[PDB]
């Protein structure tokens, strides 16, 4: 797993290696209402759900 | 003049800082911390190495006797052995067939690379933090290293900074350590002189060089085999050697926030917590006056194409009309956006662009140069990639304006229904009116 | 076989524990706090020593002008002066009449015996202490070495012995310190790198030895007289010889609970606050068969004379009937009393004498000899002399007893008002049930 | 002053000298009850009136 705040890993003998994940997801923002619900719901989806 | 702030501990993050004195020109100053290291404070309680076991040679007093002999050394064990009658290559000698005595003899000492090879017993607290930080503004680059408390003042070009005390005070290390070469363990260690057999502190030494000695590994001499020279003795083996199979884990990858543990001296690097505030003293030299600053009018602001990803990818154009071409200081007075330059060169033509970084569907801040004011909205949408291997450029702030897309929707239907009650209060307001005046 | 306690922390107090094992005659141990010791851990932060100027010859160039260069050193002053005119002992040299000139320079360094004579500035925190504590029981007599904290158990002719942490946490030495040869000043100091002139700090360096150096004390040249060749300036005079006249005060003569302050290493020593949990565990050679010791019965105290001194003051006569002469483990399970010694050889005439200190008019205390109890108290008078030079020897608790006169006298007047309020009642509660029943 | 704790006083090149009160007063006690509270009195002469 690789959230937003990022990991790194050491593999063998070399140096180790950091990665960070990105703000993406699947919905459509700025289109109609139900689908920037789906798009905050990619985003954070324990109180998108609350919220509405 | 003076002036204060607070800046981020990230390292490698841009931090910009604006100064707007009444009777100058703005400033930007940028900041950037290269390096940190937060060392704690050791006490030595002790040393330990493998253990090594010496045993004298027999002393075999035929036709006579011996008695045991006691004396001080750690562990020391000593036994007497009657009826013996011993072999050797060439034959049987000590003439006395069976009244003989033989006299067992042993004890412990520290390893032959005790100095070489040992691991320490430490007790850590009262943390203390220093940092390595780029400074720049105006004409000077340079990075200093300052201690990161109340009470260290570098001057850079006649600037003078103080780093205050850092805001969170969380250290990576327990109240105990063992520090073994390149390795720190967070351990509850055996109190000194009560080290049991077998395990981690089997010996135990107040320093590398310490005359005296504290060891449990319980020897047990044996009976001899008849015909035989051979002092049999039993012994646990070496509580170091087990620990050093059996220790399990590490605190290099295991320490939160990410930073890494480094030995000699005994610190962590490079790890993200809380906030430095920063005091500034600046001599009048680095400002321009206001007279030689263009001045800017009529300045407006747009948006080209906005993705809030990691690094900078939102372009944003400014125009503006001026009288005469120089340079100008440009700032963004929101943390909702973070810009990528400092300082723009202003021509006549009315039109520059800038480089922001996002993290909001729908940004909304107020962008300045030099005198000047104009507020940016936009909209932003995700990026494709899943991954990037920089970390990230913005500082992470995701609820949206409000009036983008989302909240005008929410907006619109909370006033209508807002609209639809005031309607019925309303109506009946005027009836009960109408009945209270009948 | 396992124990625990607690004692004072207070010098020359001569502590004693009591323990029963029920297989076993009691035992009396006493122990006796010979020296204290209170580390606190020092991190440096400079050194300040008095300063040294240096000015070098100047260089009166002829006939021409000379321009400055400026040089990396600790408050650096350099100048140049037009039209001067010099003179030497045989004429005026200079031939051109006005075109020459006057290089002056100067800078500050430090003084060549700051290794030898400075004052040094550390934080102070987290104060480890130690001690040292002689033991004694039966035929056992030792002075040992320990460790003040829960974590350091010495052996004691096959006992061992922990001194747990102490009761408080309390240290005479704020967050910072000034030292200089062997007194320690609570100070403030100014920041490394923004020292003042004239005060404390006026130059500061990292370390005896460190290269780096920052001085500020107001190095400012004015131009020779005219006809004169000797370099004039004005410098505010040495901060750290202003100190070492104006410091004031100190710790040796300030420090509370009367504990004495000595340097290398910065200690305070001999401070009594507190108490010290001992936890004990001791081997089954230590005590004594109850069927060996000698059986007590028919135990009566009778106290001779009492007298409320610092010295052991009251004399206790001890009655009983033996079997078997030998030794008994006396103690007195009361702090009101102390003993003097805890060992009495019994013998077949039933009468042994022991001393005592108190502090309370009419003290009441249980005293034990080896199995057997008694109750015993005691009237007391007060001491005449006002002043003597050697500390209590009791444990200064001062109520007296319930049976004493006062107390007593108290008793029999709350008797008299409760039993007259008892008859009040009753007659009350008589007549209003008659007129109830009516 | 030297209360009941003591104090210590240092006197040119002399070591520090340390001197200790004792609980010495004028009342008599085991006497007369207007004698105890002489004796009680004469320590602690501040909760002695409350007290009574
Ligand atoms: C040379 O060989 C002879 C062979 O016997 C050795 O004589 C033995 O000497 C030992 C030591 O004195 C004797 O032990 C003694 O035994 C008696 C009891 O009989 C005991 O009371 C003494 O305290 C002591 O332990 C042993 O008896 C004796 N052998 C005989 C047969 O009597 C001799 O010691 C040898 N010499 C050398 C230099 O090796
Ligand atoms: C202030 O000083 C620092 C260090 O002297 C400057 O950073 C340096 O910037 C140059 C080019 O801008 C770097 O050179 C190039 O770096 C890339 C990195 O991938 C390398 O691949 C190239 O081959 C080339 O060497 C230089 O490495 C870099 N130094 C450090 C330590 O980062 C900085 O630019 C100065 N300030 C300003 C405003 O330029
Ligand atoms: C011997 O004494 C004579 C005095 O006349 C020295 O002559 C001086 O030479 C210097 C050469 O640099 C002249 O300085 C120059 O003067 C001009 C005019 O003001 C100025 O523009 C230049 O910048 C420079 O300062 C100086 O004037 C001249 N003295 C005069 C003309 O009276 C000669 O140098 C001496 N010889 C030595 C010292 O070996
Ligand atoms: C337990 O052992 C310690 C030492 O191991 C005993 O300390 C002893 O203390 C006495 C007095 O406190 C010392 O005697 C003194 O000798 C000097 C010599 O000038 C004299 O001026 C004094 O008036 C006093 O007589 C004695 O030397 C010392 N023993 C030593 C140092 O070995 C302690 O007394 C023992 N406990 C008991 C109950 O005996």
């Amino acid at each position: 797993p690789v959230p937003v705040d990022g990991m790194e890993y050491h593999w063998g003998n070399n140096d180790p290696v950091r990665l960070w994940s990105q703000l993406t997801t699947e919905g459509k923002p700025h289109g109609w209402p139900h689908q920037i619900v789906q798009y905050y719901y990619g985003l954070y989806p324990a109180a998108t759900v609350s919220a509405v | 003049y003076e002036h204060s702030t607070v800046m981020p501990n990230v390292v490698g993050f841009p931090y910009k800082a604006h100064i707007e004195r009444p009777g100058y020109s703005p400033l930007t100053l940028q900041m950037q911390v290269v390096e940190t290291s937060l060392e704690p404070t050791l006490n030595l309680e002790y040393i330990t190495c493998e253990y090594k076991t010496v045993v004298p040679s027999p002393y075999v007093k035929c036709c006579g006797a011996s008695e045991c002999s006691t004396k001080e050394k750690p562990d020391y064990q000593c036994k007497v052995y009657t009826g013996v009658y011993p072999f050797m290559w060439g034959g049987a000698y000590c003439f006395c067939d069976s009244e003989n005595t033989q006299l067992s003899e042993a004890y412990v000492d520290r390893s032959d690379v005790c100095r070489h090879d040992h691991a320490s017993a430490y007790k850590a607290h009262t943390a203390s933090l220093k940092a390595k930080v780029r400074v720049m503004y105006g004409n000077v680059n340079q990075t200093v290293d300052v201690y990161v408390n109340g009470d260290h003042a570098v001057t850079i070009g006649g600037t003078q900074f103080i780093f205050g005390p850092l805001s969170s005070a969380w250290t990576p290390f327990d109240n105990k350590i063992v520090v073994y070469k390149d390795e720190v363990f967070n351990q509850d260690f055996p109190p000194y002189g009560s080290g049991q057999p077998g395990r981690f502190g089997d010996i135990q030494s107040r320093t590398v060089e310490s005359n005296d000695l504290y060891a449990n590994t319980a020897l047990k001499l044996a009976r001899p085999s008849p015909g035989m020279v051979h002092v049999p003795y039993t012994q646990t083996p070496s509580g170091f050697k087990y620990w050093l199979k059996e220790k399990g884990t590490a605190l290099n990858t295991k320490a939160p926030f990410g930073c890494q543990i480094k030995t000699n001296p005994v610190r962590a690097m490079n790890c993200a917590v809380g906030n430095i505030p920063v005091s500034m003293n600046l001599p009048d030299s680095a400002f321009t006056r206001i007279v030689e600053a263009p001045t800017i009018i009529d300045l407006t602001c747009t948006v080209a194409t906005c993705t809030h990803s990691s690094d900078f990818g939102g372009v944003l154009t400014l125009t503006y009309k001026t009288d005469k071409n120089g340079d100008c200081s440009v700032h963004s007075h929101s943390n909702v956006a973070t810009l990528q330059e400092a300082t723009a060169k202003v021509k006549t033509a009315g039109k520059v662009t800038l480089h922001f970084s996002t993290a909001s569907a729908s940004p909304s801040f107020v962008v300045s140069l030099c005198s000047a004011r104009a507020t940016c909205s936009a909209s932003c949408e995700p990026p494709k990639d899943h991954i990037v291997p920089y970390a990230a450029s913005h500082s992470n702030v995701v609820f949206p304006d409000m009036s983008g897309t989302a909240l005008s929707w929410v907006q619109k239907i909370s006033g209508g229904l807002g609209a639809f009650a005031i309607g019925a209060i309303l109506v009946l307001v005027v009836v009960t009116c109408i009945g209270l005046r009948r």
